[PDB]
């Protein structure tokens, strides 16, 4: 198993719009950053609860 | 050599056309036809006449 | 909560949904009254919904603006030919008996057009043939296979009318015109079973419903009363045409119920069909326009829709979006190349809405304390509940400790956002990108200058436009799918796109040059300016003369490059292939040899990497170039993205560092050729006009041998362009031997950076023939081009064969000539824009619904299967390494170096 | 065909030609000098027949001597000014017959659109909008052309002194780099106005 | 319009000196003489002498007030 | 004489005079231009004749 | 004595009997209207026994492939 | 190692590959083996590179390739030349190329500017020029003009003498007394009297201008010896063996002329190719078409696009052109088909129909307002909530 | 009113300068009439747009302070600089041979005449300039301004006219906070991005909430 960009991509935005309305973070982030750059250091440890569904 | 209209400077620019009253001739490539016309001007009238 | 439409699937209405799906019966013409209140039982009634002001509408019970309006229905007192469909009964009631309705076919001939109609569901065009074969089959049958009744020919009168000609006992023909409901008799009986073959679908569109029986009432959203500038409430062509409809058919129920002759029900039925036709349609055929109040044609429900600027072909379209800038754009390389310099005043105007939470808190209470002045601002924040308030300077110390979790602050941009990128026109995928922001002064766009080749950007005075993705899902598409670094390998052909340009080729020429040295001092400074991280020199290659120490270019280029990348190629310097066969015979004859043997066979025009070290070789378009980058290429597809994009950043500040502390410079002098080549470019020149006038001489006495592709005249005129473009190829040869290649303009040529032989050949020893439209020029005055020479002459000078070059200057009508070459080049240029823009948007029209499956198929848009295994290997072009789907030799030799090391 | 054509309409562009009898040209040193003193003015010189006008048409019968020393017995007239062939914005580029011919048009267009004092009348004009260069200056190499036209009583442009050189790759594709300490002394500043107009309308 | 007060390359003060050369280039001297004795040996300072245009007089009939 | 439009079908035969400078003012003055129409790639028209 | 066949732009062609024609049907979840469609009239068919209503397999000569198999469908 | 260990090796781990690429690593991994004596661990990890790579190289699934495909060729003809150049060559047949060609082999035109057909030479006739000029002659389609030397139309007196060249005549391989006597067994209603080296013809006693001068040009351009529709033919030398370039179309009678290599004979209208050897070869012949014209410009497009166009194209049996004519025209959807029209009828034809709008499209998609179903707008996300 | 409404003219958004002139007047049927001129100091900024008399365009990219400008042993320090790799694809010798003319009529003193054909030979250039004192290709040594130490190459540098265009960055520059069209809709589907689409060309305030029926598939109320 191998996760497209595109999966990726859309996996990236969904998690970034959950921490952005109030989810807690998974992982210790440095002060002063984004939802956006956050969401990327969660995917980039493999944290991600978020998984994809193939036909 | 301009004119002032409303308070803006207006220019006419000449315009090239083809020579009055003289017949050109010339080929077409589709209805193997030759043909020739003719523009004539008459007090700013300008009538066609192809032959 | 929220679904996805899938599909849509058309049919026609019934009359029992026309029923139930309505609310309010309309029955009386009113309009907006003068108190401009709905009347009941108007046309804008409170159940068709409200858009007037300060009232509530009786089935949502929406005030305007918030009720979507109601739909209501029309009992029409006699059935009426829908306009649309008349074709289509025509065609069925040529098709179908009078008696049993049935189509008049044979069985054989129903089990055979229905397998050929299964088979062609798909593809309209022949679905439309096989139903046209069917109806001129039926059409032509003159007895029911069913029934043996005959059936007397239907005609068809345009618009609504239609015409039975039957046979009196006389025998005479006359036309029995039939009535809506004998049409609506004739189409009931069709059975189900045989509307397939009729071109029917007998669960969405039944025969029976094309006439009219109830007709539904748009909306008062649907048919707006936009008022006027005097006050008067201007209503709608719709409205208008339904109050006549309503009149119309209050009219002829009354005449009806009151037992009135046959000629005046007869008459109101022909005027309401007129008007339910000029209601649907006031374009229709065979139909008069209806005229307004004002007398033009009121605009019904077609017009509405077949409009260019309309719901249709009007909804696309290009306007001004949110959050976008425009301007110029100028150039800077200390930047990298997924970055984009903005204008402070710019980023101060598109603010990107950002979500406060906990990690994030206190820099957003800086930003929101700073005010919409400062740069590091904020110009809106949005309160949990929704509200928005401008910062401004009144409340500017409160909305920050009242500022917490839940809240939304509209910030100035700040470094590290991301943001779109276009340069219209926009032709190819790699026209729009996304960078990242770096704040900087002035007002410009800055841009690196690797990055210029994709937007094919030149810095005299283009322009550019930036948008700035609002929401998070279109952040994290933009700064995943779309940034700077993803995109080095072009899709059209599997290479690069992304490379060194002018001074990037030539600088690292210089650097790499072969006995080129630098001093300690500007090894150290070049480093450091490229931003290599290193700490200690490596060791000293060579001694100067009084004792200080110095390295060659090639260890410092090759402090850049990867541990283990290993490669050998020939560039374009290659001028004596003897040494590069030696090379490549002890390359290949070890596959490592050692170090001190490559280096007294070092030669510059065969690169050849070791461990990271350059052996032997010079840098030039090959290296790094637009196209053809093979070390950039095997970085990007061996060493992921990121190392690409360092080496990338790191090599383009050197070779501007070394090029710009070196000199680089050209003059007058570069095109100066010694005197023995001249007097050869002298000599080749009347030696080719001497044979060119020998040929005119042969062809003035009949001495020519006529090809049979051409006349004597083509045949003479082939051989005179032969002899002149050999003789400045050959002219070319000469200039381009004696000119040396430390210069500079021949360094420019050769390395590729810019600039091609021909055109050193032209400033230096001979322009050449010039042409028009592939033929010698011929455009003049009555057999001579121009006025100074006698006529009919066809000598090689006076048909625009120029024998000055740009240095020594063209006489008055040799520049006469070169401009019309000129001006045939600018013509050529200005007209193949046009027509390459038409013909992409045929392509892109017919092909962009194409997508890869998740299964690897390629599916047309309809679901037939056009490509199995797309690319019938399943490899992305890009992923390709040259179209290859797998380079094995640069496998098997990468792995037997890095096992056998 | 035997046919002799005879014009007298408008509209006819006509060129003015030196008339060639027997390989010597009409035009003599004494003519030059009273035209030079100011004796004899362009008109005398047409009725006098020395110099004659030539349409499209009468050029068909004629054969051009390009150069005054190139004239022999079968030329019937002399090229006047071969460098007066261009029109007038492009007669301001020097050297034109060592440029390919796409940079000459380039360059006819940007000096059509050049900063510059056009004219004095500017302080008390009423335009949309115009400019004003602070220090024109005459070109320093320059066509004989510009100052018979009168474009050097009107200047656009200033003289710089240019090094090609490429420098820290900020000047690359097209770019340039320039001074600061002259754009602080003055060169190439200017002036950009507009006008905007209210009328006090009666309804 | 007016003569510069300082060349543009160097910025040495070349205003004052405008007037004495065109007077005396006017009398008939060799100009790159009354340069020289001037004291202008770069051509960055010669250039501003050399093609400037004295269009002051030229605009100072209009007035606005 | 305004906006142009000469009856007869001919339009933008007057234009508004370039005051951008001295080059501008005395080249529109000597302008020529053609009647053809400005999209049909007119090859013939296009070029310089002799 | 010339074939079609023979001729390099040509590819081999093959007609598909009904158990491997239903299960290329099954394996891309299709049905017969979704395939690509050949003429009866096409010299290929009457080379071949042909019929309407029928697969015929293509072995394509691929240059990035090599070997590559087409199906089609046989109409009027 | 022997050459059986690798190809068993090469079949049992790099199964996935397809067929040319395990056939190319076994050449080359044969010819790295006999020069520098692998052993088989070296063997295994290169086979294992091989497959990583080949994985690493796959399409992702909701890639755009139509759109992709689409700008690819559309870029690169902005930068490719605009016809407007006439390029005499001495042993070539002038073809119309670039922006032209690209546009007439795209719309599918019935008949090409140009048309030309390459005819290749069996082995008798392919290792000698002359019996490459007697295969020439067989499909020449002389022409008396093309025999003539020179001719005299002198209507003053009602007479035609053409003075007849004997190169020519020796070159097509017809004598006077042979192409006289084809002449009058065309002619029937004509007297030749034929003299030395010239032909005399008579209009059977015509009495007008326009008569004899319509007659004599009848007889000048009329076929003698050659296919119909072929003008000058070219035979070159490329190679080795000799090919015979030639003008006009015939490609169904070419293949029956003796000496003649039907093989490998090609021409350049596509549709005659598919009416003769079929829709596949039609296809084959749409791409090697764009290639060449590619090629020639020096511009450089992957194959794979190309493949997607010709195979969209000719996706029923018949070439159709790509454009709105064939192609766009008949687009399901009938809201993307509603925005590039002018009337409403297909409306009611769609209703009538009960066509169902498969919303598959991207025109569809946009105007309603959801994402289109291409990259992002096709993956579907799902997550088990307790959350650390 | 169509009380009185505000129809005040007031200065465009974008720009600004001092009011430099006020008339007052009547129209031609006796209304008044006032017009008013704004000027505006514009000093040269990175992008403004410059081009020679050879058809050579550019934008300035960089404004450098004096004390790194490169400079020459004889005393010049250039005042505009231009990449060496604009010449050979352009082919304007023209311009060199203007920078060198430029160069021999500022040292010599008098104007040089360039009137196309019957202009002065280049090569008597070449040698009045030689002739002066400089080198006669027109090449000079000139110092790094930075470091400090000598250019390896002979530099070319000279006098060239050049002209500053109307078209300044000033007057480009606007951005809208509250264009597009069909290629990029095409370049964007190409990409792959949905959403991206969705937010650059729905926006909002465009959009409803519609309810729907599953069973018929007709409007929900
Ligand atoms: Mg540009
Ligand atoms: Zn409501
Ligand atoms: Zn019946
Ligand atoms: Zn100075
Ligand atoms: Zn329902």
């Amino acid at each position: 198993f191998k996760y497209t960009r595109f999966e990726k991509a859309r996996i990236i935005g969904a998690r970034a719009l959950q921490i952005s309305m109030g989810a807690p973070v998974l992982i210790d982030v440095p002060p002063g950053i984004t939802p956006l750059e956050a969401a990327i250091l969660e995917f980039e440890k493999g944290v991600i609860p978020i998984t994809v569904i193939r036909p | 050599g301009y004119f002032i209209i409303n308070g803006s400077e207006r220019v006419i620019v000449s315009i090239e056309d083809i020579a009055p009253n003289r017949t050109l001739v010339e080929k077409d490539e589709r209805q193997e036809k030759y043909i020739a016309k003719v523009f004539s001007y008459r007090h700013g009238y300008r009538a066609l006449v192809a032959v | 909560m929220k679904k996805v439409i899938g599909s849509i699937e058309f049919g026609i209405l019934s009359p029992q949904e026309i029923r139930k799906m309505s609310a309010v019966e309309v029955t009386v013409p009113d309009t907006y009254d003068d108190d401009g209140y709905p009347i009941e039982g108007g046309v804008m009634d409170k159940r068709m919904g409200v858009i007037d002001p300060g009232l509530r509408c009786e089935t949502c019970g929406g005030r305007a603006g918030e009720c979507p309006g109601h739909f209501g229905h029309i009992e029409l007192a006699r059935p009426v030919i829908h306009v649309g469909f008349a074709k289509t009964i025509y065609r069925i009631l040529e098709s179908t008996c009078r008696e049993c309705g049935r189509i008049k076919l044979t069985d054989e001939e129903i089990e055979e057009y229905m397998k050929k109609i299964e088979l062609a569901r798909n593809r309209r065009s022949e679905f439309n043939e096989i139903i046209k074969e069917i109806h001129k089959k039926a059409k032509e049958r003159m007895v029911c296979p069913h029934c043996g009744a005959p059936q007397y020919p239907i005609k068809f009168e345009k618009p609504t009318i239609y015409w039975e000609i039957r046979k009196d006992e006389q025998g005479n023909e006359y036309r029995h015109r039939l009535m809506p409901t004998e049409v609506r008799d004739w189409l009931e009986k069709i059975p189900d079973k045989d509307l397939p073959l009729l071109g029917l679908d007998p669960e969405k569109s039944r025969p029976e419903w094309m006439v009219l029986t109830v007709l539904p009432v748009p909306p008062v959203t649907a048919r707006p009363s936009i008022t006027l500038e005097t006050g008067i409430r201007a209503e709608d062509d719709l409205t208008h045409k339904l109050v006549d409809i309503i009149r119309i058919n209050n009219r002829l129920k009354q005449n009806i119920e009151a037992g009135a002759p046959q000629l005046i029900i007869e008459d109101l039925w022909d005027l309401l069909q007129y008007h339910v036709t000029t209601y649907i349609n006031n374009e229709a055929p065979g139909v008069p326009p209806a005229k307004h109040k004002s007398g033009r044609p009121l605009k019904t429900l077609a017009q509405r829709l077949k409009g260019k600027e309309g719901r249709f072909r009007g909804n696309l379209s290009g306007k001004r979006v949110n959050f976008s800038a425009r301007t110029v754009i100028s150039p800077d390389p200390m930047i990298s190349i997924n970055e984009v310099g903005v204008p402070v005043e710019v980023a101060m105007e598109l603010t990107v809405p950002e979500k406060v939470t906990e990690f994030n808190i206190e820099r957003l209470r800086k930003m929101v304390l700073n005010g919409p002045d400062k740069y590091p601002g904020a110009n809106y924040v949005i309160d949990p509940e929704g509200r928005r308030r401008r910062i401004m300077d009144s409340n500017k110390e409160t909305l920050a400790n009242q500022l917490d979790i839940g809240w939304t602050v509209e910030r100035h941009l700040m470094d590290g956002d991301i943001v779109l990128f276009n340069r219209q026109p926009s032709l190819h995928r790699m026209s729009i990108m996304a960078h990242r922001v770096r704040v900087m002064p002035y007002r410009t766009f800055r841009l690196n200058l690797a990055v210029c080749p994709p937007y094919n950007a030149d810095f005299d005075g283009d322009e550019m436009n930036l948008h700035v993705p609002q929401t998070e899902e279109a952040q994290a598409e933009a700064r995943i799918l779309m940034e700077v670094q993803n995109h080095i390998i072009s899709p059209r052909y599997g290479g690069p796109i992304i490379g060194g340009i002018q001074d990037h080729i030539s600088g690292g020429y210089l650097l790499t040059r072969e006995g080129a040295y630098f001093t300690r001092d500007e090894v150290e400074q070049m480093l450091m300016f490229a931003g290599v991280d290193i700490t200690e020199l490596p060791e000293p290659d060579k001694y100067d003369e009084n004792g200080n120490p110095l390295w060659s270019g090639k260890t410092i280029f090759s402090l850049l490059l990867p541990e283990d990348l290993t490669v050998w190629y020939r560039n374009k310097l290659c001028d004596e292939p003897e040494r590069c066969e030696a090379l490549e015979k002890l390359i290949e004859e070890k596959l490592m040899p050692d170090p001190e043997e490559v280096r007294k066979l070092a030669y510059d025009g065969f690169v050849y990497i070791q461990n990271g070290k350059l052996l032997s070789g010079a840098i030039d378009k090959k290296a790094y170039g637009r196209e053809d980058g093979i070390i950039l290429d095997l970085i990007v597809r061996e060493y992921g993205v990121e190392r690409a994009r360092q080496f990338l950043d790191q090599v383009t500040k050197l070779t501007i560092w070394v090029i710009t502390h070196k000199g680089f410079t050209t003059g007058i002098d570069d095109e100066d050729l010694p005197e023995e080549a001249r007097d050869r470019i002298r000599e080749i020149i009347r030696e080719a006009e001497e044979r060119v006038n020998k040929l005119i001489e042969a062809y003035k006495r009949g001495e020519l041998e006529p090809l049979p592709g051409k006349s004597l005249e083509d045949t003479l005129e082939s051989l005179i362009m032969a002899v002149l473009a050999e003789a400045r190829d050959n002219a070319g040869a000469v200039a381009e031997k004696y000119l040396g290649m430390d210069n500079h303009t021949v360094i420019m040529a050769k390395t590729g950076a810019r600039g091609k032989i021909l055109n050193i050949t032209q400033m230096a020893a001979l322009l050449g023939q010039q042409s028009i439209r592939g033929k010698r020029l011929y455009r003049g005055f009555r057999g001579r081009v121009l006025s100074h020479f006698k006529p009919g002459d066809l000598g090689a000078r006076a048909k625009g064969f120029v024998v000055n070059s740009y240095k020594s200057g063209l006489t008055p009508q040799e520049y006469f000539f070169h401009a019309m070459g000129g001006r045939e080049g600018l013509v050529d240029t200005a007209v193949r824009t046009a027509q390459s823009g038409y013909m992409q948007r045929r392509l892109i029209n017919a092909l962009q619904d194409l997508k890869v499956e998740y299964d690897g198929t390629v599916r047309s848009p309809e679901g037939i299967i056009v490509q199995f295994k797309y690319g019938e290997d399943g490899v992305d072009p890009m992923k390709s390494w040259r179209g290859k789907t797998v380079d094995v030799d640069r496998i098997i030799v990468r792995t037997l170096l890095k096992m056998r090391g | 065909v035997k046919e002799v054509y005879v014009n007298s309409d408008d509209g006819r562009v006509r060129r003015p030609l030196i008339i060639v009898e027997n390989g010597v040209p009409k035009l003599t040193k004494e003519h030059v000098q009273a035209v030079k003193e100011g004796r004899l003015k362009w008109s005398d010189l047409i009725k006098m027949g020395i110099i004659e006008y030539l349409d499209a048409e009468e050029e068909e019968n004629a054969y051009v001597a390009m150069w005054p020393w190139e004239v022999t017995e079968e030329h019937t007239h002399l090229e006047l000014m071969p460098a007066a062939i261009l029109g007038l914005p492009a007669s301001l580029v020097p050297y034109p017959e060592h440029n390919a011919a796409p940079r000459n048009t380039y360059g006819a267009g940007m000096a059509k659109q050049s900063l510059g004092l056009g004219w004095a009348n500017f302080r008390i004009r009423v335009d949309t909008r115009g400019h004003l260069l602070h220090y024109p200056q005459i070109p320093l190499v320059n066509s004989r052309i510009m100052k018979a036209v009168g474009y050097e009583d009107r200047p656009a442009g200033q003289n710089f002194v240019v090094a090609v050189l490429a420098y820290q790759g900020y000047n690359m594709e097209d770019a340039i780099i320039i001074n600061k300490a002259s754009i602080e002394r003055g060169l190439a500043r200017s002036t950009f106005f507009r006008t905007y107009e209210a009328e006090e309308k009666k309804y | 319009m007016i003569v510069p007060v300082r060349c543009f390359t160097c910025g040495k003060v070349i205003g004052d000196k405008y007037y004495e050369f065109k007077r005396r280039v006017e009398a008939g001297e060799d100009p790159e003489k009354v340069l020289d004795d001037l004291g202008l040996e770069r051509y960055c300072c010669r250039r501003m002498l050399l093609s400037h245009v004295e269009l002051i007089d030229d605009i100072m009939h209009y007035r606005v007030y | 004489l305004a906006t142009g439009a000469w009856p007869g079908g001919r339009t933008g035969v007057s234009q508004l005079l370039d005051r951008t400078n001295y080059m501008s003012t005395l080249s529109h003055l000597r302008r020529v231009t053609s009647p053809l129409d400005r999209e049909q790639p007119h090859f013939e028209a296009r070029d310089l004749h002799g | 004595e010339f074939s079609i066949f023979d001729h390099v732009l040509v590819p081999e062609h093959r007609v598909l009997s009904e158990e491997e024609k239903k299960a290329l049907l099954e394996k891309y979840k299709i049905t017969l209207a979704q395939l690509p469609q050949i003429k009866a009239s096409d010299p290929a068919v009457k080379a071949l026994g042909a019929k309407p209503g029928d697969v015929i397999e293509i072995k394509r000569k691929s240059p990035t492939a090599g070997v590559y198999y087409y199906y089609r469908v046989v109409v009027e | 190692v022997s050459l059986s260990t690798i190809k068993s090796l090469i079949e049992k781990k790099g199964a996935n590959l397809p067929e040319n690429v395990k056939s190319e690593l076994y050449e080359k991994l044969k010819k790295y083996n006999e020069k520098y004596k692998l052993t088989k661990a070296e063997i295994e990890a290169i086979i294992d590179d091989v497959v990583k790579e080949y994985e690493r190289a796959l399409v992702e699934p909701g890639e755009p390739v139509g759109t992709v495909a689409a700008q690819s060729i559309g870029e690169p003809s902005t930068q490719m030349t605009l016809n407007t150049f006439h390029y005499a060559g001495v042993a070539e047949i002038n073809v119309t190329l670039g922006l032209p060609r690209i546009i007439e082999i795209v719309d599918a035109r019935k008949n090409p500017s140009t048309p030309m057909m390459t005819v290749y030479l069996d082995e008798e006739h392919r290792y000698d020029r002359a019996k490459a000029e007697e295969v020439a002659r067989r499909i020449e389609g002389t022409t008396l003009e093309n025999l003539a030397r020179s001719t005299t139309l002198d209507l003053i007196n009602f007479e035609f003498i053409v003075e007849i060249d004997p190169e020519r005549l020796e070159r097509s391989g017809l004598t006077m007394e042979k192409v006289v006597k084809k002449l009058e067994s065309s002619f029937k209603s004509a007297e030749f009297e034929v003299d030395g080296y010239t032909l005399i013809v008579r209009p059977k006693k015509a009495d007008k201008i326009s008569d004899l001068r319509r007659f004599a040009e009848k007889i000048k351009k009329h076929r003698l010896k050659g296919l119909s529709g072929v003008g000058k033919t070219i035979v070159r030398k490329e190679g080795d063996e000799y090919v015979i370039y030639t003008e006009g179309s015939n490609f169904k009678q070419v293949l029956k002329v003796p000496g003649v290599d039907p093989t490998r004979t090609r021409t350049n209208n596509i549709h005659e190719i598919a009416e003769v050897l079929g829709i596949e070869a039609a296809r084959n012949a749409i791409i090697d078409e764009i290639v060449s014209t590619m090629q020639e410009q020096g511009l450089e497009v992957d194959i794979r696009h190309i493949m997607l166009v010709a195979d969209m194209m000719t996706l029923d049996g018949i070439v159709r052109p790509i454009g709105r004519h064939g192609v766009v025209g008949e687009k399901s959807s009938v809201l993307a088909r509603a925005a590039f029209e002018i009337t409403v009828q297909h409306l009611f034809e769609a209703a009538e129909k009960g066509e169902v709008d498969n919303l598959n499209g991207v025109i569809e998609n946009v105007l309603i307002g959801q994402p289109v179903p291409v990259g992002t707008g096709m993956v579907k996300l799902t997550m088990k909530l307790p959350l650390r | 009113p169509r009380e009185r409404r505000e129809t005040s003219v007031a200065v465009r958004p974008s720009e600004k300068g001092v009011v430099d002139k006020v008339i007052i007047t009547e129209t031609g049927d006796g209304t008044k009439l006032v017009k008013v001129t704004v000027r505006d100091l514009r000093i040269p900024e990175l992008g403004d747009k410059f081009a020679s008399r050879h058809g050579q365009k550019g934008v300035i990219g960089l404004i450098v302070p004096q004390e790194d400008m490169p400079w020459t042993e004889s005393g010049i320090v250039p005042d505009l600089i231009v990449n060496p790799h604009g010449i050979p694809s352009r082919m304007t010798v023209g311009q060199l041979i203007e920078a060198i003319g430029g160069k021999v009529a500022s040292l010599k003193g008098r104007r040089v005449d360039g009137t196309a054909f019957i202009g002065e030979p280049e090569e008597k250039l070449r040698k009045e300039l030689e002739e002066l004192g400089f080198k006669h290709t027109g090449r000079e040594i000139m110092y790094d301004g930075i470091t400090g130490k000598r250019l390896e190459a002979d530099i070319f540098i000279g006098v060239i006219y050049y002209q500053r265009l109307h078209h300044m960055v000033a007057d480009k520059i606007h951005a809208r906070s509250r264009r597009f069209g069909e290629m990029e809709r095409d370049v964007l589907v190409g990409h792959g991005a949905a959403m991206l689409l969705i937010e650059r060309l729905l926006e909002e305030s465009d959009k409803t909430e519609v309810w729907v029926c599953e069973n018929c598939g007709h409007i929900a109320l």
